[PDB]
């Protein structure tokens, strides 16, 4: 799972080296960084609730047309799937901000998803549309500091990148 | 491999929960102990060639038997590939102790290597006296209580990281029985 | 060349990725460690002439022998391309400071030398005694900070392992 | 690949000498400026998708030609082609940024660029402005001067890194005429 | 692999017999039945996207503890590697059905699948069950019966043909038993 | 470009092998299916514009969000892109249908289309709401005869697969 | 085992392809093909006694040496084996035919034959006068119709051309 | 590689141009023409051995110095390599006429060929008059005109199919030039 | 592999000991009778497709059932397989006489060989009948009694190597039982 | 060229290793055989001819049906060719015995053989006649010494096997 | 283990040969040389005590250093284990000696010995002393003839360059 | 590669004449001298690291600018990269002085040699002197006139075979101007 330590240790161990100075320099930088994103974390796992309801209402209301017969929204237990695949996506993005690298987000919410969106008539923006609606509707002081903030909206984006 | 975030990412997930609070704490405990972990790791890999061929030396001198007609560290090609096995585990350890988490040791080392002495002939209980010699060693060097080679700190306790670091020669002894 | 940001970025290279959270973090370390290394870097700098003439006194004091013919010393040359190879080893030192990485050292000191040493008949015996005895001879805060002198210790070990 | 360190080692070794004083005082400016720089890269990686796929539309859009039957950009294949070179393209320059320097742009992506280009008959001058779109986008995005976007950093002046990622830019579009 | 011809040579061959009038008749008939045979295939190929995507989520539907934690259809990787899964095993059955024999499906397919998802930790009753709707599926193509869209083909009866194809579903079901 | 005789031939060179029985059998495949095929090319060749300006109104009509600021249908050009691609495809399937193979269709409008959609913001329920539409218009023996309608429609399934 | 089926389908295979256009109009070629190929082996199937005594028989009326101590036709046992591997022969063309490629003869009657034959003393000109001398006995419309002729004959041609 | 109708497709491309009418009407001729079409291909392969050995004996018996030490056919290797040779070319140009389109020929064969035999010296205008020979071969057994063996297919003409296939071996000598 | 010298100083190695007069002794006439070893050698590769073909048709005649259908010698495919395998074992049998020591023949032939042989349905009794036909032959090619086909050598006495060669046969039958 | 010293170097450069003990031992095996089997190259070459005139008249004398229409021997300049061939091998046997061993014949004679022989209807059974004849029509002491002879024979019973 | 027969048998088997006139012309030269390397070997083994502490003791005299503190021979034990290696490369000397090729050593005493050797401190300038010493020391004809002497020095030379 | 024997084959050859008489006595006397040949040979092997060594050592102390910064065998890497050549190209020498015959110095070393030194940088002059004091030292070793060490062979000349090495250390040098 990708983050500051395992990438140094995979490079090391791809090169038969113990760590050295760089390797225990990059885990240095991930000490300082981690303020920033674990109070991100802290104030995604208290508020996940309101973000995720926020960011489904969005959804819908950008696109009613989902909720026309034979669009991804078209049943109440479909719209709540949506809600919930939104969830999901909280919580990974909650687990990268722990972690303090894409990881989560590569392994359990990206790879395959086009396949799976496709296969199911499961349009892209819609995901899209929430993601940014949630990074444009957070802000600093209020909700966290500004370098937490950086570390929210950058998870964020590096999402709305993955599916467009 | 999993690092000590990565793992309690993985417990999060096993039950479709956010990491808060609660959770929160004891990561940034171990963001607050990282400087130490730090010297912990430089301890091990600054003696690394003094570790490994203490311990593989030690191995010989209380077995004899293995120099012997026959021993499995007859020859110079099998002690270097003996003492080249004792650098790989102490690599691995100390990849585990910069992570915080064993997997990369259990994944990339000790998963298969029982099966593999076997195979080839290799003495287990050799193996993990081996083992034994290097982990007294690197908790020396981390404790700096090492008799010939000291290394300055700033003052203070790092018992809980000489015991992690314990703790994985003892995964690897394990994961040999 | 071996540094935190040129290992992050030749994995991220390796994936076909942007850098991401994780890289940069990694490159933050390099800016909380600078100042103890570049301390190191700098009195080195400034004394290695001192340091060079202290350590190669002390090989041929340690190894007489040296000096006799059909060795490494035997004659004024030779015994002057010892404290010249002393020089270069800690200059080395000084670049890997600079850089944050041992790659100044892996690529021009490191590789190759076994295959040299052994054709030349230069014990590495003598550069490790010179190696120790630097290491060991350095304190602070006489010569440098505590924390530039873990630095300054750490390439000398990363040398003695190198030979060892 | 170098970065900007060891660019400054790399000339320091070929006088045979050992870096301090004023060497250094450029490079601890450097470190000072880091967090900028972070941010900088940070801008572009961001915006990674907008600006690739506005750059080769703009590219087509002010040459059309591009998209008529025997265009550079005629079928989804060469479309898709021409848009995963933009992504490559940027990405070594995000590489370049975040080193502090082009080696690993020059060497992994720029050389041999143009012969590839005259072999497959791509439209040099065509690829040219696609990158000069992708220039005045990422460069936008660095000074938080974009029109549909902003992205809130300290307040600051981040001109040097403009022109800094401008020149990478610059170096793509030199290696191919 | 075999086909129906190859199939009756084997047989022959291993009585060290030619084929004529006797065995031969049976297999003009399944040439008279060659049109019929073509469009069954291409009833299932041209809504293959359909049967496999209502397979899985009808597996799922009726067992969500697969989209569960740890269930072996969550996370979009997993997902994604069933529904490639699904397609990979209608494929097979489509050349089956083409050939007009098993050997394909058995020998690039199903050969070694239960010891892989055995291996993998892949719920094979509910591997079974998506088998089970793709068969319900295809051969309510084959027979111009699925309820959401038809196909226009010369009146007749595709009986034996939907029976043919069920049967290398089914034998998909035992494969994993 | 995948057809009947260079799916023979491609095999038969990797085999080093002259044609033989079943390749020319295969051959023979083409000569008695032709009629039907190129039916359909002939009279998609002479019908296509209006075949083109039913799917295209018929994407609108389902999908007015396409019409919105921000969306694949937001100016005159852009809608007329729209068509544009309709026609493309409509073309290539005439190719195929001339050929015996879907070669054309692959090479020329399926290759790199998932990605150009996505980069590009142009969602595939749109094009697939196209092809269905006319691949269920078209009708025997009005538009065509019966087997010349059983390829128009299989090209026309084949591309709705590829986008699904 | 090579047929007009089995080629499309092991093509379709490599490329990870569902049967498509081309494939199921090269098995419409194997179904217009297999009356001609189909009448051949139906009359080989009843003729095949006379068919293998006449070819048998004018081996050894054309190489008389073939009977002299040390060759190949030297025993009774010898020449009767010879008989067999002439009736093996037409058994496999005979599979040819009815499978509408040549997977039989490839498989069980080509592969390793010049080496067996090489180790055993059989000249090949033997067992290439018994197929010519068959191929141009046989006369439509007598013995079969003129394309089954055909079908006859090229079988024949590809086993003399793997022998010489 | 390309055939007939994909030769077609791709004219019709390059100006964006459905195949209808007059288009049409060839390739509808090209069609009913296919059963002489596989009758020309059947002539050669039926007697492919045939046309290669003599054609090289051809050569070589109107220029027995290629067979003189320092000749090169001179050892059984360099023999066995000009055979092979020549029915590799013959075999690029059986699948020409099948395909009715020279591209499999050009590009899978005749492509890089002078430039290879221009770096092993093997001789350009003895290779040319084995190709000129397998040519009068092959186009005889195209016509049944050959003198020591017939072929019976149904009265007509093969003119057209004969210098197509005759245009096949010329374009072979043409690379080599 | 091992010759009979490093075999005697895989021995002494064994025993942390010295070749010396006693143990060099033996080996000394091993030298004195390499002509005759050679010439056995000789005896047999100049035979060896004899050897072969005589071996394993007469486990054929010996056995009709192995050419009838489904026999593991029915099909020229099957029938080359066999004597290629034929002549594998007499080379290494060879390899081994040349050498003094079996080590070449188990290591590098006869390890694994029964279990290939099981996996694939080769029957190995007829298997272990055309190793002992080869034997036979081999053998009274080396003692010059072959009923057609004499060697001229000096006159004296290779029953030894005879025997040895023997021996070499039977353990490949011995690794099949 | 297979030989004893080509051998032992190829091995030795695969290995990146200098000559060595047992490669000079190796070829002082050369210096031991050398009289024996130059002493069967002198005489062949001082004989060729006679030799290869005999064994030609053995293989039409043995297989006299060589002579008639459509075999190897069916014209004037065809029979030549035949003795001109023994003649070529007799040469390469010269060559071997020179060298010391079987490159000659492996590269220029055995190599591509049986691919020609097979496409010019030249039966291998006639060139083991021509060898299998000069090997048995020599003896020692009258043609060679006993030890050259069996050089002789060594190279006439490898091509044997090589068309066997 | 690499000697003449092993060597020429591994180069036979790589191409799939059975042994051939150069391989058994080689095994000739084994047997020509033998007689000078087993007087050489038989010598060794009956002196090899007296050769073994001459050579210990010089190593002693020439780097009486080895006895200092943090030395390879500052202990008793150390000492006796620097004659014990000197002992063992003596053995595999007589083995090369015995086998007529480098094997015994490449495998059983080159292979990792600068890897334990550089492990362990130990000097390879103090085996080279101990081999140079026992090298020069040797005299013919007293200790053995002058080819015998040859193939002595030639394996004490082999393992001079090994650790040089 | 050849040899001596080979190399006249391959002129009889080009004459299509076989080896008796003259051509016989001359390598008849090759084979005479091949005692003096094997101890040339060994004299180069066993002082192999020392030719070496002192060659490159020597190169360089007459030219101390190749250990400059920007000299060639600046770095360790560089140094042993130069002495690994040196060892490679007098590899290839003893070689050629075993076989008699310069071919396999020049197919597998000396071809492309140049143009791997120009595309480096290595300066061809410096290499030339290193071959040139490798000459000396190797052809002091045949003679019997090194200064620090000799060898015991019986007395005799071997000037031939001192000229024969030289020239295969001159064709190096030639191989590179």
């Amino acid at each position: 799972m990708k983050s500051v330590v395992t990438t140094v240790l995979a490079a090391a161990d791809a090169a038969g080296r113990f760590p050295s100075g760089s390797d225990l320099e990059s885990v240095q930088g991930n000490i300082q960084r981690s303020a920033a994103r674990l109070e991100a974390a802290e104030k995604l796992a208290a508020g996940h609730a309101a973000v995720v309801k926020e960011a489904g209402d969005v959804v819908f209301k950008k696109y009613p047309y989902l909720k026309t017969a034979g669009e991804a929204g078209d049943s109440a237990e479909k719209v709540a799937k949506c809600y919930r695949d939104i969830d999901h996506y909280m919580r990974l993005i909650n687990y990268c901000l722990v972690v303090g690298g894409t990881g989560p987000l590569d392994e359990w919410g990206i790879s395959g998803a086009r396949e799976v969106y496709r296969a199911l008539n499961l349009p892209t923006a819609a995901y899209v549309a929430a993601f940014q609606y949630t990074r444009d509707r957070a802000c600093a002081p209020r909700d966290m500091g500004p370098q937490a903030l950086t570390e929210f909206r950058s998870y964020l984006d590096y999402v709305i990148n993955a599916l467009s | 491999m999993l690092d000590a975030f990565s793992k309690a990412v993985v417990s999060a997930d096993q039950k479709t929960g956010y990491i808060g609070g609660a959770e929160l704490a004891a990561l940034k405990t171990y963001i607050a102990n990282g400087n130490k972990r730090l010297d912990a790791v430089n301890a091990i890999t600054s003696n690394a060639s003094c570790i490994v061929s203490d311990a593989v030396s030690g191995m010989i001198c209380e077995n004899p038997g293995l120099i012997s007609a026959g021993g499995n560290c007859y020859t110079n090609r099998r002690m270097a590939a003996c003492l080249r096995d004792g650098e790989i585990v102490l690599r691995y350890v100390t990849y585990a102790l910069l992570a915080g988490d064993a997997s990369v040791l259990e994944d990339r080392c000790l998963n298969g290597l029982k099966e593999t002495y076997m195979a080839l002939g290799v003495p287990i209980p050799s193996a993990i006296r081996a083992v034994s010699i290097m982990k007294a060693s690197a908790v020396a060097f981390i404790n700096n209580t090492a008799s010939k080679r000291k290394i300055e700190t700033p003052q203070g306790d790092c018992a809980a990281l000489a015991s992690e670091a314990g703790s994985y020669f003892d995964m690897a002894a394990s994961a040999l029985r």
